[PDB]
């Protein structure tokens, strides 16, 4: 997603569901590519400790001075007529300046946004429909007109344009949790294993204290820590290197 | 208030131009089309042709297109006509009016303007 | 390409019925306005989109769509009413309007 | 691809009594040379557990999921070749696909727009003297999928072999809480047509976080486009329910015998 | 307090603390300006990324 070689355009944006993965959202937060960090769902930081069903990864290009619009309760061209978030979005709006990367010698005009709607788009709306605007009463019977204006036109993009109409990539997270079992998670920090001393172990959510000793019993490949008569731990299995 | 403050009437002799204003409000004007209307004192109505303000896109009715020109400035929130080389043809009261999709289609019109060329 | 309205002028008693008509040679798809003008110099919308109006306007006016013919029909006259009218068609460009009709008192 | 295959002899659905099986460890955690007391989703001893088999037969009728339902095949070949779980299974909904083919084994849950019908088809002998997968006849498309798995590619046996069956395949599947959990287990047996009375204790495969609902659930098998030979197997299903149960613990720390409290 | 503490064009004289080290105690009063540093580098001066 954030690597990708081409992203989409506005009208067109990419999502990728991710789920069923770790998330290691430090990767991201202490990138110095980033112009734009904004999470509106919880505190940046937090991120690689929080767990959701799916993350809808939403990629696009547009203009420098455009990706402000992309924030919750924006008005403008690219918030109303091609993506648009909730009032409630849950999740991270990051961006940077592709200009070196999207913006070709003589100009490019790969990147098209809708500029003409009959009404703003509802939240997570994407309308791919290039069917002839009705700017004008008289019907727009055909494909090019006067107020019969084709509702994607195409960027400006050029290397010696400023910032603002230097082309942005963006990507929105939306994080979301439903009713299903989550299974975006963070990167879970596992601390050196140490022995014959008392310590707090935390083994996969077990929060216990004890002194860790090399065992002699021998598991089933599916068991993962022990318990005795009394309905009590007594013995766990090593996550990372199994013991 | 959807008024049009347009030109006043106006004279010049035969084998010259004129300039008309009509000058628009109550709306941002950018968000509705401009077109005009030539109502001669005997003859009926007719359609010169339009500008739109926000794209400074025009059309014309094929009749008009040689002797009209249409035109508009932003900051003045104002439409304008020009009329080239004026006879005996030239002379009418001429409107201005303001149309969209969403159903405000040729609704409100300018005072019309005198536009005679006689001497 | 523009449609023709049947009469010139038209003459009425005050609370005689008024029926005003813009036939089609070509099909205009609806697209059609009625439009009021005073000798003196008074331009005002009456009706749009075949049966659409009543804004700003006596609530008298009604114009459905006759199948081959546009029309507009009035529940009464008035002394404002005794007027020109006009039928405007924008379906196509270039635009285009009917040649008017005269309402007039006996 | 969706066809109707109409061509098989009605048989009524017979019944047989589960022998003390579908017993399965109801969590991860060792304990030895013990008697440990559980209340799960078991299947009963002694169940009525019905009887499908294909011959001249090919019974593969849609049946109810409940909340958890035991199932097992006693069979040779590898007929049994995955299960259709869901709630509308017309793709109104999203259901669950499990097909292990001539492949790799498939875990995916999709909006599947299912057949009425569905099977996997096989080339017996043909030209290559040997037996090759031909048909795959399950859905006519997916569209919305969140999961989906697939194993490193292998070349397991569609060989037509002859006799009585061989291996004894055995399958737990629960749905809680959106996890849906897979236990099984294998053993060799030397049986005629029947389900073996015995004792096994089925180990966890695989859990999956789905969330979906699953109401109904159905089997896939190995099959011009009607008359045709079904090969030689026999499976079995059980509907879970919640029962008590006493498990003894060797010293291994595997379940070696179990009493049905009730 | 609407009609005593707002203004027309907006009221900007007061403040919340939006960012801090860590969770403040009970009835602890916390004056500092001090740059709060999100991302992993350390942050010197008045402003930085
Ligand atoms: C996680 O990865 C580490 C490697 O980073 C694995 O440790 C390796 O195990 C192999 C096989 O025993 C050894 O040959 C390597 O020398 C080990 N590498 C290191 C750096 O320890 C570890 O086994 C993996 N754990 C799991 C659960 O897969
Ligand atoms: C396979 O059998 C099913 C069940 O009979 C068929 O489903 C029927 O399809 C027809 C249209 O062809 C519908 O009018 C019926 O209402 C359906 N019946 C049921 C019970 O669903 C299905 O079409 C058959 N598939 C093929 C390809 O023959
Ligand atoms: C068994 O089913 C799997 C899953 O549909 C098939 O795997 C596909 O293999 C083709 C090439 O043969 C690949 O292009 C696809 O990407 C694979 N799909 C997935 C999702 O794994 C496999 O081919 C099937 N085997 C047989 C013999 O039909
Ligand atoms: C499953 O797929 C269907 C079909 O693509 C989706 O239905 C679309 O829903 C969007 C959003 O409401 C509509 O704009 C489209 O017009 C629908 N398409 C059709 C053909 O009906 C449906 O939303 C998907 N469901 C999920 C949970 O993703
Ligand atoms: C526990 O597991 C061990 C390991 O397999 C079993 O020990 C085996 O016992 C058999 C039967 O006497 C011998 O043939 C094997 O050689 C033994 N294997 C090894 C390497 O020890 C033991 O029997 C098991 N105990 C129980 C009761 O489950
Ligand atoms: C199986 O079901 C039949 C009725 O269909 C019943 O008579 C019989 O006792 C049942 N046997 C078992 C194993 O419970
Ligand atoms: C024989 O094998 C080839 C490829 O291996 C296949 O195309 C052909 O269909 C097979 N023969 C028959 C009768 O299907
Ligand atoms: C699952 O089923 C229950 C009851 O039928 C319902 O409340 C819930 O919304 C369903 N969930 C999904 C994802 O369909």
């Amino acid at each position: 997603v954030f690597n990708a070689t081409r992203f989409a355009s506005v009208y067109a944006w990419n999502r990728k569901r991710i789920s069923n993965c770790v998330a290691d959202y430090s990767v991201l937060y202490n990138s110095a590519s980033f112009s734009t960090f904004k999470c509106y769902g919880v505190s940046p930081t937090k991120l690689n400790d929080l767990c959701f069903t799916n993350v809808y990864a939403d990629s696009f290009v547009i203009r420098g001075d455009e990706v402000r619009q992309i924030a919750p309760g924006q008005t403008g061209k690219i918030a109303d007529y091609n993506y648009k978030l909730p009032d409630d979005f849950t999740g991270c709006v990051i961006a940077w300046n592709s200009n070196n990367l999207d913006s070709k010698v003589g100009g490019n005009y790969n990147y098209l946004y809708r500029l003409f709607r009959k009404s703003n788009l509802k939240p997570f709306e994407r309308d791919i429909s290039t069917e002839i605007y009705q700017a004008g009463s008289t019907p727009c019977n055909g494909v090019e007109g006067f107020n019969c204006y084709f509702p994607l036109q195409s960027y400006g993009f050029q290397p010696t344009n400023g910032v603002g109409y230097q082309p942005y990539r963006v990507v929105v997270l939306s994080f979301e949790l439903l009713h299903a079992p989550a299974t975006v998670c963070g990167p879970k920090k596992s601390t050196n294993l140490v022995k014959n001393k008392c310590v707090n172990f935390n083994f996969n959510g077990l929060t216990g204290t004890g002194v860790l000793t090399e065992s002699n019993k021998k598991f089933l490949p599916f068991q993962q820590f022990g318990r005795d008569i009394a309905d009590t731990t007594d013995a766990v299995r090593d996550p990372q290197t199994l013991e | 208030e959807v008024q049009l403050q347009q030109s006043g009437p106006e004279l010049v002799k035969p084998g010259a131009s004129v300039r008309i204003s009509c000058k628009t409000s109550g709306y941002t004007f950018t968000e509705y089309s401009m077109f005009w209307v030539k109502q001669s004192h005997g003859q009926s109505l007719e359609w010169i042709g339009g500008i739109n303000p926000n794209d400074d896109s025009t059309t014309y009715k094929q009749n008009f297109k040689g002797k009209a020109t249409l035109t508009v400035d932003k900051s003045s929130s104002t439409a304008f006509m020009e009329l080239r080389s004026l006879t005996s043809e030239d002379s009418a009261v001429y409107y201005c009016t303001r149309d969209r999709y969403d159903g405000r289609v040729v609704d409100f019109w300018g005072q019309g303007t005198t536009l005679t060329v006689s001497s | 390409i523009q449609m023709t309205q049947s009469p010139s002028s038209l003459s009425a008693s005050l609370g005689e019925r008024v029926s005003l008509i813009c036939r089609a040679s070509q099909e205009i798809s609806g697209y059609l306005s009625w439009l009021q003008q005073k000798p003196d110099g008074t331009i005002k919308r009456l009706i749009y989109a075949a049966s659409t109006l009543d804004s700003g306007v006596p609530k008298r006016f009604s114009g459905s769509r006759s199948g081959s013919e546009y029309s507009l029909t009035i529940s009464s006259p008035e002394s404002e009413d005794f007027a020109d009218y006009y039928c405007l068609q924008y379906a196509s460009y270039p635009w285009t309007f009917g040649g008017g009709t005269k309402l007039e008192i006996k | 691809q969706c066809v109707n295959l109409t061509t098989r002899t009605q048989l009524p659905p017979a019944y047989t009594n589960s022998f003390t099986r579908g017993v399965y460890y109801p969590d991860k955690v060792f304990r030895s040379s013990v008697l440990h007391s559980t209340q799960d989703l078991f299947l009963p001893f002694f169940s009525n557990v019905t009887w499908f088999h294909a011959i001249k037969r090919f019974d593969n009728p849609v049946l109810p999921f409940n909340d958890g339902v035991y199932f097992a095949s006693t069979e040779k070949s590898n007929i049994i070749r995955g299960w259709i779980f869901g709630t509308t299974l017309d793709s109104k909904t999203q259901s669950l696909l499990i097909v292990n083919n001539a492949t790799n084994v498939v875990i995916k849950v999709c909006e599947f727009q299912f057949c009425n019908d569905p099977f996997l088809g096989v080339y017996y002998h043909k030209n290559n003297k040997s037996w090759m997968e031909s048909e795959f006849r399950v859905y006519s498309s997916a569209n919305n999928c969140t999961f989906e798995y697939v194993s490193q590619p292998f070349l397991m046996d569609l060989e037509g072999k002859q006799g009585n069956f061989k291996n004894l395949r055995e399958f737990v599947f629960k749905n809680i809480d959106g996890y849906f959990k897979i236990y099984s287990k294998h053993t060799p047996i030397n049986l005629v047509r029947d389900l073996p009375q015995g004792f096994s204790a089925l180990e966890p495969l695989v859990d999956l976080p789905i969330g979906i609902n699953i109401t109904r659930f159905q089997t896939l098998l190995a099959l011009s486009s009607s008359g045709w030979t079904a090969g030689a197997a026999a499976y079995y299903v059980g509907y879970l329910q919640p029962r008590t149960f006493l498990l003894k613990y060797n010293e291994n720390g595997t379940i070696t015998d179990a009493v049905d409290c009730a």
